DNA sequence: ACTCGTGTGAAACTTCCCAAACTTTCTTTCCCACAGT
DNA sequence: TACTGTGGGAAAGAAAGTTTGGAAAATTTCACACGAG
């Protein structure tokens, strides 16, 4: 131990830390990112509904 | 309503239900370019199925809240993406499948490859997100190439699923594809099945005990085809090239993509397999007098053959409605075991991963490190998370591994970690 | 082969980090390039298991294929790069592993290292040949994967060795674009304005 | 360096056949390609000393230059061939030593093996590439050195893989001739009449 | 009288005497071809010396048995070997050295290399055997080649001994070579000395403390030359090319074999080293008006330069007359220590070995395995062969190693095995 | 020992045996071989002796 | 042509695999003036 | 004289090269004519 244990603590931290920075950009941008997905699912729904009006 | 991380509970009541929603795009591996004003359509048309005993549950739950027959209507649109053409709707009404038989690719699309994107939402504007096809390759014209396997991507290899269609005399509307209706092979102009193109031996034993081979497929070989759809198989056939409705018996070159051909039923006289202006039968093939080993053949025994692909995506709602699209959907190619026992972890390689997931071993959530898009890592939880006694793995235990998002959408995997006593 | 996983006596000691257990198995003229059902040599197990002890053995041993692939064609140099272990990457490089070797999706350890924003790996890899502009069977420059995953630091580093930022993917999207899209404005700003 | 002979701690254990004494000196990242005043790596010493123990270690180790030369440019593959030891030649071959490597007089181990009528060596060497008609800086085919030394058995063996019996020396004497001269009438009879 | 293997005794009374006979052929490394009816002579003439305070012992012992002044006359013949020209006698009368100044090589000698063989016997028909020169290379013409070191064999490298000669206006008879008479450099038409051509630094310190360099020698460099013969050295000179008795200062190419040149004495005005129609001096060199850095120069400061070689061979009679020639003579390039202590052996690499030798460590004959012509092997005899006490090598002992034939002719080596306490 | 000793006995024997076969051919041929060396030192000595007769 | 998927197949065109003088720095030959026998 | 070496040059050659043509599959793309609404 502590030979390896300090090495393993250090490795795991790297992943841990990384994963952190990732799962936190993704969450942060997602509002703004869902936004060319809404505005799109919109003026495209007004076509889903008038081809239902042709049956 | 703020997002609810799935719970130890919600889960155990999915390993009982298994009430999966699931998309499932079928589609051709290649698509012919369309120079200038013209419009070559995707000649098997990209076919958006929609399996899973839980699309129903989503119609049920929805209406039981105050929802139209119009509202709980899944509403899909396809598109090559990156265009001013906009998208094209699919009629998912009535039947659950659908096909987009007027899709093409301009001369003003420089990209030497491309992808089909299947946008979707419920009528209520309630979103369900974009689905993606498994990579498609532009070509300029079916490439008639002798034995240099240089491009390789174009050569139909053994084992691959392929769909073959019949169109006649050069008219757009006739198009009919070898499909299976319940167990009886026909030629729909709506439905196309995908068959595996397994290779066989030149010298033959009985018509069963089917033992397969390696390498690419060359004209003249013997090839059985099993449908993934009905499971059924056609008798042992022999693929041969075709030039002006004549089936040259001595074609020694390898089957390239989008090539015309014909299927000699082995040991049935000079009979072949042929398109019926109805339900599918066999045909004798005309004389062969001036040209010796070159048989003349029917309009209907002349098929076009293309290698295909599927793009599956399962996903359950484990915490009811979620505001944002359930997409991109995690798919998991491989599961690697890093390390051992008390340090044991697991690496997951797949694609479309996202930091906001967490791999669950059965009902126990395990800490999840996200390395990137196509790799993830998690800590094999202690055996005493399942069998509460034991400090050690005293004998084999197998739980199913699965990805779970934040707002508890749960993407299934059919992969299973198996604890094992130390060797 | 315990036939459960297809793993050998060596494979095991590699994963379990028994550093001299491995040694006797090597005194025995036991082949160190056996494949388990994943298609991995004990070295792959050793790297995977951050087992510096055993690792060091196998790499110091001449018989051992350092560039062995897996069923998905992953080289130890690949895991090394993604699994973020200390030293290994370098020691394999020094022992003359094919630095440009690729997996089935044709991604180099430089690629992966840029996918996992593994700046250290990327730098060592750059200073040891490494096609900085290599593409994968999606025509993806490793500067790309970076700009996709948005791993900015690794990205600054290729922009640093002047990776070509104009090489696109196999759909004619610049890396510059998959940034824009995935909402990494930083990686954008960098691609817009750093070097040239 | 004991500076008497220029020899290292490794060199010694090689010559003295201390097979595990060598092992720890390798646990120590001690360089195993150091040159003594003769210009030989411990491997050379190991071969010279028929020390299978130590030998095996060094060759199983990847760092070790298998094709290292001496001040006269002798490879271990050369000693191996002349010093008539068992196995070693083969083991070095299998570990992928340059079989056609030469010393300063430009003689290959095949050459030497024909000089010392070392039939075994010559066969193994032939079945592993080995230019059978190589020359040295006297234009001497190894068939020649055989025919000089009159070592007949090795000679039959190259005549056996059809070495070119007509390639001369750098003075236009056939091997056939240096036989005649040195009074080996057997080697003559064989060159006059065996194969063609 | 049947042949007597040398004895423990004969030996110890040679390590006191050391009354060695020794041949010693000097000669150039190249020889110009001689096309058709012509006859180009070897322009430093191969020069068969005959050192060793023991040739006298052989005149003494011989006559003291009933032998003429005519009988104890060493009687030598040289030859290129392989010819119908037969051989040419040498006049070893009076003085002990000799030179063969009419040796050539026909157009009808296809061999692109060759060797000088110096046959010898005492007047009484009593044989002494053939001696061989150290490999010589035919050329077609002195090759004036710019900086491509492709042949390399032709380029005069640093450190090599070279002899340089002066011939004038194009007449055969004038030929005079830089030789040393006792300590005063002259130009004999009988004697030629061999000087080492050491390289030096462009920028200079004092005229001593001579520190050498690597690589080949190029015109323009500074080069001191030390004679092996007297030990003496000429002041620091600068070698420059020559075309039509003009010494081009800016010659950046490497000195090829048999090239005309001149030696600028460093820092002496414009003085050079020049041939004296007498005893050797220096010369100012003419003007240089139309050609700027190209000085015009004398007949006598224009030397031809050729790289040389020696072929030594020592051998003592340790059991008196022997019927067969004392030849081939074993020469021992290197002495390797295989193994250690109680197993300790010794590998000997040289040339001309023969199964009928046996390497002696001082006075103790050691068992000798003959591997081949150029390799031998013998067993390091126990230390208690010299110091009769001790089972171990308690502290450093050094005996001289030497090769000894069957009929006890003994070929010396000046190489020494040194016992050492184990580390 | 006997592991190595039997191996070393076997090696040494090789050299030994070899050396033997060599030093035994050389001795055997040497008569016949000295013979183009006598006959040569002869009709060449009748030239060493008549250039002594020119002094 | 009335306007729009399909297939002809002819005309432009791409890397590509391989066979030629010479870029070309080396020789080897032989043919012939100049000075001494 | 007319034959001895010698230097020396000039025409005869030659094996390590760069590369220029260009002859041999397989792209692009475009211009076009059946058969159908």
């Amino acid at each position: 131990h502590s030979a390896v244990m300090e090495r393993l603590r250090r490795r795991i931290e790297l992943c841990r830390r990384h994963h952190s920075t990732c799962e936190a950009r993704y969450e942060a941008v997602s509002p703004e990112r869902l936004e060319l997905e809404r505005q799109h699912t919109f003026a495209l729904h007004q076509r889903c509904i008038q081809a239902k009006a042709k049956r | 309503p703020p997002p609810k991380r799935l719970t130890r509970e919600a889960m155990r009541n999915y390993l009982k239900e298994r009430g999966d929603q699931t998309v499932l795009i079928l589609h051709a591996k290649v698509a012919q370019k369309s120079y200038g004003n013209e419009k070559r359509f995707f000649c098997p048309p990209p076919c958006v199925y929609l399996m899973g005993s839980g699309w129903k549950k989503k119609k049920e739950q929805m209406e039981r809240d105050g929802c139209s027959e119009q509202e709980s209507q899944p509403c899909a649109f396809i598109g090559i993406g990156n265009s001013d053409q906009e998208m094209q709707q699919l009629n998912l009404e009535g039947k659950n499948y659908c096909t987009a038989k007027t899709l093409y690719i301009s001369d003003s699309d420089k990209r030497k490859h491309f992808m089909l994107s299947v946008k979707m939402f419920y009528g209520n504007s309630d979103d369900i997100g974009v689905f993606l096809s498994k990579r498609i390759k532009v070509i300029s014209k079916p490439s008639k190439k002798k034995q240099s396997l240089k491009n390789a991507d174009l050569c139909i290899a053994s084992g691959t699923k392929v769909a073959l269609f019949n169109r006649l005399r050069s008219q757009t509307v006739s198009t009919r594809y070898l499909h299976v209706e319940g167990g009886n092979f026909h030629a729909s102009s709506q439905q196309w099945g995908a068959f595996f193109i397994h290779l066989l031996d030149d010298d033959e034993s009985e018509g069963e005990e089917f033992t397969v081979r390696d390498g690419y497929i060359h004209y003249g070989q013997t090839v059985k085809l099993v449908c993934s759809v009905t499971g059924m198989a056609l008798p042992r056939l022999i693929i041969r090239k075709v030039d002006k409705q004549t089936a040259l018996l001595d074609a020694d070159d390898p089957v390239s993509q989008l090539h015309k051909c014909a299927f000699y039923l082995k040991d049935t006289e000079r009979m072949y397999l042929c398109l019926s202006q109805e339900r599918i039968i066999q045909f004798q093939a005309t004389p062969c007098p001036k040209e010796p080993n070159k048989e003349m053949i029917n309009d209907g025994a002349s098929w076009t053959i293309i290698s295909t692909d599927k793009a599956e995506y399962t996903f359950y709602e484990g915490m009811g409605p979620v505001l944002a699209p359930v997409t991109p959907v995690p798919v998991v190619e491989s599961l690697q075991l890093n390390g051992g026992g008390d340090v044991a972890m697991l690496e997951l390689t797949g694609q479309n991963f996202t930091p906001n997931l967490r791999v669950w071993f059965g009902d126990v959530e395990a800490e999840t490190m996200y390395r990137c898009g196509e790799s993830m890592l998690c800590v094999v939880p202690d055996i005493s998370a399942f069998r509460e006694g034991w400090r050690w793995v005293r004998q084999p235990v197998q739980v199913p591994v699965t990805l779970v998002r934040n707002d508890g959408i749960i993407y299934s995997t059919s992969l299973t970690f198996t604890y094992t006593p130390e060797p | 082969q315990t036939d459960r996983t297809g793993e050998t006596a060596l494979h095991l000691a590699a994963r379990y980090s028994r550093s001299d257990a491995a040694k006797r198995l090597l005194e025995a003229s036991a082949d160190a390039n056996i494949q388990d059902n994943m298609g991995r040599t004990p070295l792959h197990a050793a790297v995977s298991a951050d087992a510096q002890g055993v690792f060091q053995i196998l790499i110091r041993n001449r018989a051992t294929d350092l560039d062995a692939r897996m069923h998905d064609g992953t080289t130890p140099l690949i895991l090394a790069a993604r699994l973020a272990v200390e030293g290994m990457l370098e020691d394999l490089i020094n022992s003359h592993a094919d630095v440009n070797a690729v997996d089935d999706l044709g991604k180099s350890a430089l690629h992966w290292a840029a996918a996992v924003n593994n700046v250290d790996a990327a730098v060592v890899l750059l200073k040891n040949g490494a096609n900085k502009d290599m593409q994968n069977n999606r025509e993806e420059t490793p500067l790309f994967l970076a700009a996709r995953e948005g791993s900015y630091e690794t990205a600054k580093v290729l922009l640093d060795h002047f990776a070509n930022r104009d090489i696109t993917d196999h759909m004619d999207r610049l890396p510059r674009d998959i940034a824009q899209e995935r909402m990494h404005h930083d990686i954008v700003r960098l691609l817009d304005e750093y070097n040239l």
